[PDB]
This record gives C-alpha cells, structure tokens and sequence, in this order.
C-alpha cells in the first residue's frame, strides 16, 4: 500500500482521487511520503 | 425508485425472517404480493405513469402477508415497530442502497425517506389502496385472528377475561358470516369509508361497548365499585417495561392527540431505558476533526463506571410479570358516584387505543356510531 | 454596586456563569458573582380548595377574572382597624356577575355572602391598584374593564358582625370613541388601543378625562395588547405594546422610548412589584427585573435572567418575600397552552446588590390549562410561599401553599339513552350472556369431571381421524387445481375441536399429526417458535405457555382454571392456517408474474444481492 | 478554526512566516464632529524569530525540540518565501552630536562656501532620523542645510534662531 | 414548552409570515401620507431599524437628548378604519392565493388575537418530536438538579443532526457541577470559542432564522458570550487553583479594541497577582518592582476600560484595593 505521513501529528495516511492533500485527524496541509520495503544496493565502502 | 422501494423491503423481511422469528414462509409469499403489485402499475401509461408508492406501503404489504398468514402480529405492532426504529422505516434512505441515493431526485427520496409518521388512517387507507390495485380476495384468506386481538386487549388492562367471552359473542350478534373478518379493499371512491369498514378497527369500537354494556346495568353486583378504583387506578401507573417504554415512544412521536407530553411525569429509571433506547436511534439515525474533539469531551457512555459489565441481577421486568402485580392488585372480589367513574375507566383505555392504533379522536367517534346504531338495529 | 454592567443593561443569564468579580481579597469567599451560594428549594404544594361558581388563537385584551388582596376601608381610618382581606371574581354565564378571611389558610368566610352586583357586559380585567408606603394607608377602591363601558367600585366599611361587604359605585363611562380599552392602573387612568388619558375619580357617587393625553400609535404593531402603570411616584407612566416600552412624565412633556423590542424578542407581561423601587418585566427570551434609579427615577436596568421557554402566552406574578436581612422577588410565569409554573430566585440587599440564585418547575392540576394565579401577600433559611391559581376551561380556584421542606363527558355523552323501552331492550343482552357464560362454565366442567380417560383417549383418536382424511381431502383438490397460473381454513369440521380436554396430548397431537406427512402439498408453521407474541418474552413451547397464564389469572377468575384452558384451546385453533402446500406452489406462483409484466421489470425485481 | 502556526511549518510550505498587521483609522470630518473607528488588516508583515511575535517566544529548550526547532534555536531573522533573511547591521553617525567635519565636497556645493560645516544627525523618538548641516560661507554667512522628501533646500541661519523663539539681536 | 434548537422550516410558516410582511409594507406608508396631510417586502421591513445584536432589544439611557414631547393628537375609531382600508383593499387578492388557514391566520391577527398553536408542536418529522422531547427532558434536570441524568440528555441531544449552538454552550453547567470525571466546563467553553470565532461584520440587512446575536454568534463589535465566560470562568477557576501568566498571556493575544468588559477582566488579572504577591513572606530587589509593575498593569488598563463605553466600574473602590497592595509593601 502506497503511503503518506502527516507531518504534524506522524499518522499515517493514503490519497487517491478527488482527495484533498490534508491529513484526516487533524487538519495539516504538509504530508511527507514514507519509505516501503524496496531493495537499494550499496558497496560497503 | 422501484427497485430501491423493493431494497428497503428485503430488509424489514430479513429483520422478520431472522429476530421476530417469522419464519421463513414469509417472503416466498410476501414476494407475490409485491410481484402483483407492480403489474397494476404496469397497465398504467408508461408515460406520465404516476405511481402511487410511499413508505406507509412498505408496511401495508408488510401487513396484508401479516393476516394472510393468520397472525397474531396486529397493526398495533407495526406501529409500534417503527416508531421504536426496530425494522428500517424512517431515514432507510440513508445507509441501505449506498448508490441509488445519490442519482434519485430530492422530491423522489423526501418520499422514499419516512419522515412522519403515518397518523389519521393513512396505514388503513394504504391497505385498502394496495388491496384495489391487486385483490386480496381469492388468493388470501381476509380472515383476522380475532380471538388473539382481544386476547391481546385483555392482556392490555388486565381485565377479567370474562370480558374476552363475552366480547367473541358480542362480535356474533352484529357481524356479517359472523367469523371472518372482513379486509376492505377500495377502487371506486378515493373517499374514504365513512362507516370506517376496517375490520380491526370495527373490533376496537366492539370493544369500547362490550366493558360498558356489563358495567353500566350492574344487574348481579359482581364487579363492586369498590374494585373499579382498584382498577381504573391499576391502569394509571407508571412501570417500566419492555412493552410500556415501547408505548412510551408512541406518545412522543404523534404530537396531536393528548398525552403527548407524559414525559415530564417520566421516573429517574424510565429515562433511562428511554436514554438507552436513544442509543438504538443514532445507529439508525474536514469539519469531522470538530465534531470528533467535541464527542471527545462528551463521551456517549458514562463518562466512567457504565452498567453495563458488572450490574445487576435483573432491573427490567417484563410483560409476564407486571400483570402478576396487576392480577394481584385488584383483590376486591367479595348511584351517581357510579356513572362519574363508568366515563373515567372507558376514556382513559380509549386513549390507549387511539394512541396504539395511529387514529385521531374523530375516527373513533366516528366508529362508534356506526357500531352502536347498528345494534340498535337487531332489536328494533 | 458590583461591576459587570452595561450602563444600559445588566446580566445574570441562565447557568452561562454570570459577567463580574470585584476579587475582593478578604478570604471570605473572595468572590462577588451574581451567582449566589446556598442549598437547594424544592417546592410543595398544598391543594386545597377556595371558592366555586377558531380555538387556534387566543383573545390578547382579556386580562383575568378574579382579585385578592387586604384593603383597608374608610371607617378604619377613624377606628383602630387595619386591614382586611377581600376575593372578587366574574360570575354568572357570560362572565358578567362580580362579587373573606384567613383562620391559617385564606377561607371564605362565616355569613359567606356572594355579594352579586350585576352588569351587562362581559368582564375582561379585575385589578385593585396595590397600595404605597409612603401615602401610609390602604386604598378602598377598585376598578374594572368591561366591552361596553369602565366601571369603579368602592369598597365602604366592610363589616365585621355580619360578615357582609356593601359596596357603591361609580358613573360607568360609556365609550365617546369607539374603541376598545385595554388596562387600569392607579399607583380611569387607562390605555385604549392605540391612545391613553388621565382619568378623574370623584369622591361623590351620589348623583373624567383631564386635559393632558397621549398617544404611542404604531402603524406596525399588529397586536391589541397594551398596558400602563405609574413608575416610581414621580407621576410616570410607562406605556406598553409588544414591541416597546414608552417612557412618559405627563407633569411636562417629556416622552422616551426606552425598550425597542421589535428584532428578536417581545414584551409579554409586566407586573409593579410593591417595592417602590424594583419592578419585574417578562420580556420574551428574557427576564428583566429592571428597578428605578435613586438619580434620576427613569429605569435602573438590573439583572436579569435569560429564561428558555418561546411561546406567545406568557404571563407573570411576582411575591415579595421580606427578610430582615435581604428582600427576595421570586417569580412565577405561567403558559395558558400547557400546565407549567417556571421560577426563578432573585435576591436584594442594601447596596443594589440584586442577586441571582436558580430555577425550578413544578406542575399543576389535569383538567385544564392555567389561566389567572395570583399570590397572597401574607399581611407584609426555609422559604414558604402561598397563592391561588385558576385553570381555563374549569371555573373553579384552588389555593396553594410552597414550603422549602381526567374523565371527559364526551364520552360520557356517546351512551346512557333516555330510551327506556329501548334501555332493557338494549339490556336483555346483558342478561342474554348471564346463560350462554354459565352453560359453557359448566359444560367444560363435565370435561373437569373427566381426567386422561380412555373414554376421551377414544375422543381424540377420532379427533385426528377426521384431521387425517380431511386433510387428504383437502390435498387432493390442490394437485389438479395446480395449473392456476393466475391458505385455507381448518375449522371444516364443526364436531369436534369443542369438548377435548388436554392441552399437552393435543400438541404432542397435531404433532402426533405433523408427522404424518412426509409428502408433497403440505407443510406447516410452527407454533411454539410463533406463540411468544403476547408474553412477549422467549417461549418455546405450548405446555409452558400455559404455564405462564396459568400463575397469571388466579385471583381474577371464580375457579380461575377452564377459562384459562378454554383461550389455550382457542389460539391454536385461532390460526388455524396450517394449510400451505409444499414450497412448490408460491415458488411456480413467482416465475409467471415476471413473465406478465415487461422486460422493463425485469432487472427491478432482484431480491438477494448483498 | 484559528490553529497557532509555527516556522518548522513555513519552512516545509516555502511560506512566509507573517504575522497579521493591524491598523486602525481615525476617519474624523469637520474636526471631530464626526469620527469613524476602523480596524483595517493591512496584509501580513513577516515577523523576526523568538522575538515577541513569534510563538518561539517563552519557550524552553525541551519546548523547542518538540515543536521542530534546533534546542538552542537562535533566532533573529525573517522567514520570506522559506528563505531565512536578516536585516544587516549598518554604522551610522552618532545621534544628537554636532560634528564639527571639513568636507572638500562643502565646496562643491557652490562657489562661496568653505569646506567647513557643522552636522548634527537629530532622531526622533520613534527612531526617524533628520540630518541638519550647517555651512560656512567665505562671506561670513552661514546656511542652514536639509533635506526633505529627497530634494536639498537652503536657509539663512538666522531666520531659523529668529523664528524659533523671540529674539532680540543681542540674545 | 422549553425552546429548541431546531433550524425549522415549513411553507405555512414561511407564507404567514410573509403575508404579515407584505401587508405592513403598504400600511406603512400610507400612515406617512395622512402624516403628510398632517422588493423581499421583509428584508425591506428591516432597514427602518437597527438590530440591536448585543441585547436583545435595544436598551437606551432616558436622562438625554433621546426625549421627546409627547404629541398631543391622538388616532380614533374613524381614522383608523379609513387608514387601514386601502391597504385592505389591495391584500385581499393575494390572500385567495395563498392557504386559507394562512388566510385565516391574517384575518385572525389584524383584528388582534395572537396565535396559540405553538411553531415547533405540529412539525411532527418524527426527528424534531425527539428534539422537541429531550430538550425540555434537557431542562426539567437542570430545574431539579439532576446532573448525571441531564448529562446523559445532552450527551444524546448533541448528536442527533441538526442541532444548534442554543443547547450547545449556554449550560456548560452540566459538566462544571457534575464534578466525577469532567473537563470542568472550561475545556469546552475553550472548544467553543475555537470554531466559533468569527471577526465577521454583522451585515445586518437579512432576515435571521435559527441564529440570534446575543447568546450564540461572535461577530466584530460584539464579543461572543462563550468568549468572556472563558474569560472569567478562567479567572475564576485560576484563582480557585491556590498559570495566571498563561491566561494573562492570551489576554494579551486578543486586544478586543470594541469593549471594556475584556479589559476589566485584563486589568483584574494583574490585581489578582498585586494580590497575590503583596506578601512579601519575610516577617528582595526584584520582589519589589515586579509588583509595581502589576499595580501599574492595573491603573492603565482600568483607565483604557474607563475611556471605552458602557461598563461601569467601582473605579474609586478599586483604587482603595491597589494603594493597599503598596502599604504592605511601603
């Protein structure tokens, strides 16, 4: 499931369509995008 | 709208099917009666049809299945069932079809959506609307289980049930194939019938008479006047239980006849069941983070330490049991103050009958005349 | 003095924590809200008697039709008497008929004499004016409002030998204009709709208007209620409609508008509390005890209480409650649509100091609605209070003490003929069932006389007999009447089903008889899991259904026990439908309406989708 | 509703971090026999960090860290569009002194003035500054400088000290 | 019998108003033309005058220049039935058109004779009969003191859709007197004059249903009635809790430059710490002048409560109060 995050009260969240970017608990118009389980590779150097 | 009008029958049958326990035979016929009622409206013009369908006939078909199946249920229960919000009559608008709400026009879900409650015969003149469109005749047995309304009327008032014996009888003297009671469909009038030609309606004035013909010529002294006070103030007394708080909601809702605020003489405890019933309400009855901070402060529970885990053994009695006090407190077994408290006994059960039975004042005098000056007729 | 005033008004509204602090720091709850502090007030009524004698809308101008306080006569200057107490109320059949002392609770009195002076005109408001202080007397005479004319009475030498008031008369003014006038007040100073005048009282009945009036007409004012009382002895007059308060000093000519109550609100009633300073106003939405100002005697706006009744009908009395330490001005408002008192506490010390405490309701008699209550002055922590009420639609007044610690003939005329060839006529029906009740109390008792015999054994054998062919009697017209394309009775034998004399047996009978058939056509609706519907409780059974009626009408009933086992062996055979057929016949009744109506009803009948 | 907002807000927005500026009018005709009072919202003005008018005002260094901030925020700069400016401090002259200076461009000012001058730079008491020069003529004349609404003008000292109170010519 | 909080509606109501309105329109003017020889049609009615939007009526001081002499020619029975005839006349044709029981409505209430049937008892929607039921079961509690039942209707009455501010606010008393596990009425006089606060202007022009100024709405030149029971209810309620700094600091936060009522209680704030500190706990250079600084908080703004309008103040018995604070400290 693709993700959000409030950035005032760190709950998490989806928007679709016909959404508004604002968190649903409470009002705050900035949401962060989380990070999911997606492979990166890096040396160890 | 049709096929949303059918929607909201389905679940005031499943509620049927499954918790008033009527079994299973009721929608395999109920569903005749609603696949009929749709063919007259189908030899309508399609253009400018007009159909005739309001939520006070979700419940007259819920009704005419009712007495096909010789029931005990009256319309006594289907107004009472409604104006407690057990089966989904008012707002079923809202929750049930999910879609067809937000496509159907506001004049086409004001209807669809019961908002009063139907009053002045507007239930009768439904069943008799539905029965002229498909007759109920022979293909269901207009047959009404009078024995288990007066049965029903005994258990009301806690009479000695000489007067269920002696009312079968009256109904004989004055009654066309004496049982039987006669459904009235009509398709020439948009009148309605002023001899009020309702079968259980005609019982109800059967009724009003039979208590007043044994009491008025006290002939063997039976019933002392003594025990009238111990009756007629048995009936005036506040109980709690699950059938009086039911009746409790019924004055509330119709606001015309009297005793429509008996709820300022309510008890701490019959506002509590009445509170608790309200709870059974709201279920059926962006700017959310307001609303919600405002529920926050004002929990719907108690605020801490409910009743509702650890709290009793029982508080709510039921219908077996306060006709045990009833049948206990009228003990007395063994003239003008007598003809002041024959009309103070005779109007107060009547205002139980007006008010279970979803009727104004002027219906039941009307029904009266038509039943007295029709006795009167055997005789002379 | 307090603090939290407008200057122009001044609150203690309802339960909203009112408006001030001095925060004076003396550790004696240093506090001064208008909200005071004590216990409760619950109030008690004591019923008792007095004396005797289209409809969607309501007459404004009239006002009540009764009086009581103590007036104090002429002769009682010259002698040492002071004082006594008088009633008079309208009488007769129009309201037409005008006409003592108090033992603990006020009482007619001895010779009890109705002292019926007669008019002839209905009677629309009987007030005294009150008294004053300062003028250190008691007024003897009083004045009331008729249709046709104004009318004053004067009250001469109440006696006390024989109990009886003689009273006289003055000139009653017919109208020169022809419009109808509305209240009196002294402190025939009267207020017509639309216009008032200063009237002059004589001192001879042995055998009017002055040169200075006004007028506060409004072209926007619907209403006929108006009202006029003297303010604070300065001779000013406050005149009222529903929709402001007119200030007027006649000694000049100096006119202020001081309510404008058009916008949200409406004036209601208004009462001059004995206190020559402190009056009470009921406005709508609001009550307003608004007193008179030691600088200038114009209005001294004072706290007032937000009450929440809305209703077009509200009146108010108010008594005085004398402490030495304080004044109390509780308030009574009372509705002519239902049966409610509605109060309010307020409280007075030295310094203007009018205070704020709480509410209560309390209710009234049944029959009626109120229509005219008025309090006893009592000759003048546990606060008692006494007044009398009168009800509309009944001509009769009680009187009620507060201490701190339904029949209708209508229906009485719907029976009782004066027909008495037709009342026995009627009455040989009552006497009719006086046999047919007796032979089935003894009939059935022939069956008491018989317990589980083999005699009766042999009865229900051939109960179902006639059950089981009959029933294949009954099936076999079904099957070739099956193509219909376009239930039944149980009470076909009319033997049996009268004289059997178990309730047990025949349950384990007809389903003794259920059994039977396996086959098609027939089927059945179960009564145990259907018989709960008039205990309204779980019953699973038809043996214990009894069981509950059979603890039920043990005291009611003479032997109590075959009437109770007739009504069992009546509802089983009072749905007597146990005639479907198999499931097959309303299923085949589905399938051909569909058909009949048009594919346009076919995707509107879907049952069964989530 | 009203929420409070805070400058981890306007960094994330790349907003400005404004306040509300207020300002009420005193719309008086004919002298005051009729006055009309009101407040009108003039805009947002931006608003420096941790100063009154911040909510960082009153706050601990516990405080500080829960509503996003450094827990010795510094504060002392502005908020525009998310980019954080400052007003640079500038040297300025001494206020209320007379300096006696020489300036070669005195000179410039004419034919007939010295390179001498005496300048004062007078603030006012809402900090609005008015810089008054006093040139010497080679005539013996002596000029009063200053400057209004950006243009120069030039007045005879003695007609500012015999305007200023009642002089006589020995005073 | 107890008032509702119900934006109800019905078109016999919205007619028999109107059909008032439009009348008095006509005989409005016809008064001014026999005065002159001696179209909403209710929004029109209105701008004759002012709504009062801080009373409920508009309340006037009497000793000034508002006075009048009181006219001396007075209307009759002729002149009355000859101004209203006109107006008579041209009703008439409207009132076939609408109802005839809003027709017998105008009939009825020209020739006096006020309405009994009560706006709110034939509504019968089944939803407004329990909000007409449990707001005077709301009531009837509160009347007898019975607060945990009365609760538990408000509880219940606040979410039923379509309820108001009226029911709202007004007894917050119930959770302040109920004392068991409660915000004390202040958390929710804090919810009130959160999503309540509106510095709109009162237009002042439309006809108003539902919404009444003096007890539920907060527009610009009046400060809402939940806003200063917040102000003194937590005066109060600090006081009662020996924070004063923090109720100060909002009061600073909005400066109500409308009214003396939030500068008393601004100015009283500060006293109660003159009050409190005024102590002194020794029988201290920044004791001292702390103190002059709240007694210097109250004489500015008692004097900027003073110069505003109407709330009178015991300005020399307050006086008496602060020059006491100084003597114990000398």
């Amino acid at each position: 499931t693709l993700k959000y995050i409030c950035a005032e009260c760190s709950s998490k969240l989806s928007l679709s369509r016909t959404d508004a970017v604002r968190c649903k608990d409470c009002g705050h118009r900035i949401l962060l995008k989380a990070r999911t389980k997606r492979l990166v590779q890096f040396e160890a150097r | 709208f049709l096929k949303s009008f059918q929607f909201i029958l389905k679940r005031q049958i499943r509620w049927l099917i499954t918790e008033m326990r009527f079994p299973k035979e009721f929608e395999h016929v109920a569903k005749i009666i609603w696949l009929k009622i749709l063919k007259t409206i189908n030899d309508q013009p399609q253009e400018e049809l007009k159909l005739q369908l309001h939520m006070t006939s979700t419940i007259s078909i819920l009704y005419l299945a009712s007495t096909h199946l010789s029931l005990p249920v009256y319309t006594c229960d289907y107004i009472k069932w409604i104006c407690t919000a057990k089966m989904p009559y008012f707002q079923a608008s809202e929750i049930l079809p999910k879609s067809w709400r937000i496509q159907l026009p506001n004049y086409y879900v004001s209807i669809l959506e019961g908002s009063i409650s139907p009053f002045n015969g507007q239930l009768y003149n439904k069943i008799a609307l539905t029965c002229g469109m498909i007759h109920f005749k022979e293909f269901f047995n207009s047959e009404i289980s009078c024995q288990g309304l007066l049965l029903k009327l005994v258990m009301q008032c806690a009479l000695p049930p000489e007067f269920y014996f002696y009312t079968k009888q009256v109904i004989e003297f004055e009654e066309t194939d004496i049982r039987n009671l006669t459904l009235w469909e009509r398709t020439d009038e948009r009148h309605t019938g002023r001899v009020s030609n309702h079968a259980e309606l005609r019982v109800l004035s059967y009724f009003m008479l039979t208590i007043n013909w044994m009491l008025s010529f006290d002939r063997d002294r039976q019933y002392p006047l003594k025990w009238i006070l111990s009756l007629t103030e048995s009936l005036t007394q506040r109980t709690t239980t699950s059938e009086s708080i039911g009746r409790n909601i019924v004055k509330v809702v119709y606001p015309d006849k009297p005793t429509s605020s008996d709820y300022f003489q309510w008890s701490e405890e019959e506002t509590l069941e009445f509170l608790k019933w309200m709870e059974k309400q709201f279920l059926p009855t962006d700017q959310k983070i307001a609303r919600r901070k405002l529920y926050k402060i004002f929990p719907l529970d108690r605020e801490a330490n409910h009743d509702g885990e650890f709290n009793d053994s029982t508080h709510q009695l039921t219908f077996i049991e306060d006709l045990q006090e009833r049948y206990a407190k009228q003990t007395p077994f063994f003239p003008p103050a007598r003809k002041e408290a024959i009309g103070r006994l005779l109007t107060h059960i009547a205002s139980q009958l007006l008010v279970d039975f979803a009727i104004s004042k002027e219906q039941l005098k009307d029904c009266i005349s038509r039943i007295k000056n029709a006795c009167l007729h055997r005789m002379n | 003095l307090g603090v939290g005033v407008q200057g122009a008004s001044l609150y203690c509204p309802q339960e909203n924590y009112t408006t001030k602090k001095q925060e004076k720091p003396q550790w004696l709850r240093p506090v001064d809200d208008t909200l005071a502090e004590d216990a409760l007030d619950l109030h008690i009524v004591v019923k008792s008697l007095l004396c005797d004698t289209d409809a969607f809308f309501w007459d404004p101008t009239v006002a009540n039709r009764l009086d009581s306080q103590y007036i104090q006569t002429a002769s009682d200057l010259r002698n040492y008497r002071d004082g006594t107490e008088i009633i008079a109320y309208a009488s007769g059949k129009t309201g037409s008929v005008l006409n003592l002392t108090r033992q603990n609770t006020l009482h007619l009195n001895r010779h009890n004499n109705v002292t019926s002076i007669e008019l002839h005109s209905p009677i629309k408001s009987i007030k005294i004016p009150g008294a004053s202080e300062s003028i250190g007397r008691r007024s003897n005479l009083v004045g009331i409002i008729t249709e046709n004319s104004f009318q004053i009475f004067r009250i001469e030498s109440v006696h006390s030998r024989s109990c009886d008031v003689m009273v006289s008369s003055s000139e009653p003014l017919y109208f020169v204009e022809i419009d109808d006038l509305q209240v009196v007040d002294f402190a025939a100073i009267i207020d017509i709709k639309g216009n008032w005048s200063i009237g002059r009282i004589p001192k001879n009945f042995n055998n009017l208007i002055d040169n200075l009036h006004g007028t506060i007409f409004d072209p926007e004012e619907l209403s006929s209620w108006k009202r006029i009382e003297w303010f604070s002895h300065f001779q000013k007059i406050l005149v009222f409609d529903r929709s402001k308060m007119i200030e007027i000093d006649f000694m000049n000519n100096w006119q202020t508008e001081v309510v404008q109550a058009k916008a949200w609100s409406n004036i209601r009633d208004y009462k001059r509390i004995d206190d020559k300073n402190g009056i009470l106003l009921t406005s709508r939405e609001i009550i307003i005890v608004g007193a008179s100002e030691s600088n200038d005697p114009v209005r001294r706006i004072s706290w007032k209480h937000d009450l929440d009744p809305d209703d077009t009908t509200l009146r108010i009395t108010v008594q005085k409650v004398k402490k030495p330490d304080h004044i109390l001005l509780v308030a009574f408002v009372y509705s002519m649509r239902h049966k409610r008192i509605y109060m309010h506490v307020f409280s007075h010390r030295k310094a203007n100091l009018f205070q704020s405490l709480g509410c209560s309701t309390v209710l009234e008699i049944p029959g009626g609605t109120p229509t005219g209550i008025e309090t006893i002055l009592t000759l003048d922590f546990e606060l008692v209070v006494d007044f009398l009420v009168k009800l509309r639609n009944s001509s009769e007044v009680y009187y009620y003490a507060l201490s701190n610690t339904v029949d209708h003939p209508e229906w009485a005329s719907l029976f009782n003929n004066a027909d008495e060839r037709e009342k026995e006529s009627i009455g040989a029906l009552v006497s009719q069932i006086k046999l047919k009740e007796r032979e089935r109390i003894s009939r059935v008792q022939n069956l008491i006389e018989h317990e589980n015999s083999h005699d009766e054994d042999k009865y229900l054998q051939d109960l179902g007999y006639r059950l089981s062919i009959a029933t294949n009697e009954l099936l076999e017209s079904w099957q070739k009447t099956k193509d219909e394309s376009i239930h039944s009775k149980l009470k076909n034998l009319l033997e049996n089903s009268d004289s059997f004399a178990s309730i047990p047996e025949f349950s384990s009978l007809l389903d003794q008889f259920f059994q039977y058939y396996q086959d098609q056509d027939v089927t059945f609706i179960g009564f145990e899991k259907l018989l709960h519907l008039f205990l309204h409780e779980d019953v699973p059974g038809l043996d214990i259904f009894y069981n509950k009626l059979l603890q039920c009408w043990v005291l009611v009933s003479p032997q109590a026990e075959l009437l109770t086992k007739e009504i069992v062996k009546d509802i089983i055979w009072s749905l007597a439908r146990l005639e479907k057929p198999s499931l097959f016949e309303p299923i085949q009744n589905e399938i051909s309406r569909s058909l009949s109506g048009p594919y346009q009803d076919i995707i509107s009948s879907w049952d069964m989708d989530d | 509703v009203e929420r409070k907002v805070y400058p981890s807000e306007s960094r994330q927005r790349l907003t400005s971090y404004r306040g509300k500026l207020l300002l009420k009018l005193k719309w008086s005709v004919n002298n005051g026999e009729e006055n009309l009072f009101e407040v009108r919202d003039c805009g947002g003005l931006p608003v420096m960090l941790q100063s009154n008018r911040c909510h960082l005002n009153k706050m601990s260094p516990y405080e500080l860290v829960q509503h996003k901030e450094e827990s010795d925020e510094i504060g002392g700069y502005f908020i525009v569009n998310g980019i954080e400016k400052l007003i640079r401090m500038l040297i300025v002259q001494r206020r209320n002194h007379p300096m006696a200076i020489i300036r070669p461009s005195f000179a410039n000012r004419g034919a007939s003035y010295s390179h001498y001058g005496i300048q004062i730079r007078s603030v006012r008491p809402d900090q609005t500054s008015q810089t008054n020069v006093l040139h010497y003529l080679n005539d013996g004349q002596v000029t009063f400088r200053f400057s209004w609404r950006k243009n120069e003008y030039l007045v005879p000292v003695v007609m500012i000290l015999k305007a200023l109170c009642h002089t006589s010519d020995r005073e | 019998m107890f008032e509702v909080p119900i934006t109800l509606t019905n078109r016999k109501f919205a007619q028999r108003r109107k059909l008032k309105y439009q009348y008095i329109n006509y005989i409005s003017r016809r008064f001014d033309r026999i005065s002159k020889k001696s179209s909403d049609e209710e929004r029109k009615f209105w701008k004759k005058y002012e709504k009062p939007e801080k009373s409920f009526e508009i309340w006037r001081t009497v000793s000034s220049q508002n006075k009048q002499p009181i006219n001396k020619q007075k209307m009759t029975y002729h002149n009355f039935k000859k101004i209203e005839k006109i107006p008579l006349r041209k009703m008439e044709i409207p009132l076939l058109h609408c109802t005839k029981e809003n027709k017998l409505y105008f009939q009825s209430i020209s020739r006096g004779l006020e309405p009994l049937k009560t706006s709110t008892s034939e509504v019968r929607n089944y939803r407004t009969r329990h909000i007409v039921t449990l707001t005077d079961l709301l009531h009837l509690n509160v009347s007898r003191h019975n607060w945990s039942l009365a609760y538990k209707i408000f509880a219940t009455l606040i979410r039923i859709p379509g309820v108001q501010i009226k029911s709202l606010w007004g007894i917050g008393v119930e959770i302040l007197d109920n004392l068991s596990n409660s915000s004390s009425g202040l958390d929710f006089l804090q919810w009130m004059c959160q999503i309540y606060s509106s510095k709109s202007r009162f237009v002042q022009n439309i006809n108003y249903r539902s919404i009444v100024p003096p007890f539920q709405t907060g527009s610009r030149t009046h400060t809402a009635k939940f806003a200063i029971t917040y102000l003194w209810s937590s005066l109060i309620n600090c006081q009662k809790s020996m924070l004063i700094d923090k109720i100060s600091e909002w009061v600073l936060t909005p400066p109500f430059m409308e009214d003396a009522e939030v500068w008393f209680i601004y100015a009283s704030c500060h006293l109660l710490k003159a009050d409190t500190l005024s102590r002194q706990f020794v029988n201290r250079d920044i004791k001292i002048n702390q103190v002059i600084k709240h007694i210097h908080y109250v004489r500015t703004f008692l004097k900027i409560c003073l110069d505003k309008g109407g709330f009178a103040v015991p300005s020399r018995l307050i006086e008496n109060q602060l020059k006491s604070f100084e003597s114990r400290l000398y």
